[PDB]
RNA sequence: AUCGAGAGGA
């Protein structure tokens, strides 16, 4: 489950820049492993870096 | 001597010359009051300080 | 930041009568005279002449609070006399002695000077 | 603004 973002409130800082909360950035990483892991499945791959 | 009723006070009274000191720690940088102010972001309670 | 200013202790706020006027009902022929914007000064002095009268039986002063500018005289007289009859019969012999001893010090000044 | 740190108060 992904948390709404009340639970992660991203908020405008003094910088433009949008400040994300720890766990969108958890999030994120959790994604991109998740997407690399997908993709090393659509096309075969060894078992090594699978584990 | 009483400075309301100029009388005599019955007991003496110890008095003399003392060295006070006057610390930061003044009221009007402590008085506070709140009715219905800003609220935090993630949970919207009143904020603190 | 909440400091009252000065003026307040002594200067009469619009619409603040100086004197009022109110029956004691616990016993007869007993007043309460509130004053506004006085303190012990006055006070103790209308006592203490009002303590001088023969036909007054209670005379008392109080400020209530401090931070408050304001005087309570409670004075019972015996019931062929009136509070209002004594207040008013102390404040004349004050003023009365008071003038008195301003010409007598005029006149110890005036000596002195002389020689 | 958030986080942390420090110094203080009762």
């Amino acid at each position: 489950p992904v948390p709404p973002l009340s639970v992660r409130p991203a908020v405008v800082m003094q910088g433009s820049a949008r400040n994300q909360d720890d766990l969108t950035h958890k999030l994120a990483d959790i994604v991109k492993i998740n997407n690399q892991l997908r993709r090393n499945e659509q096309n075969g791959a060894a078992a090594h870096v699978i584990a | 001597y009483n400075g309301f009723t100029g009388r005599k006070i019955t007991s003496q009274i110890f008095i003399g010359p003392t060295y006070y000191q006057r610390l930061k720690h003044m009221v009007d940088d402590k008085i506070h009051s709140r009715a219905r102010g800003p609220i935090q972001i993630l949970n919207r309670q009143p904020m603190e300080g | 930041m909440n400091a009252p200013p000065a003026f307040e202790s002594f200067l009469l706020f619009e619409g603040e009568k100086k004197i009022t006027i109110n029956k004691d009902t616990k016993v007869p022929n007993a007043c309460l005279f509130t004053i506004n914007k006085e303190d012990h000064t006055l006070g103790n002095i209308i006592k203490s002449q009002l303590l001088k009268d023969p036909q007054v039986l209670f005379a008392g002063y109080k400020v209530p609070h401090p931070l408050e500018h304001k005087i309570i005289i409670r004075v019972q007289t015996t019931p062929d006399y009136s509070p209002q009859e004594a207040f008013t019969n102390a404040i004349t012999d004050l003023i009365s002695e008071l003038s008195l001893l301003e010409e007598r010090f005029r006149v110890a000044i005036k000596d002195k000077q002389e020689g």
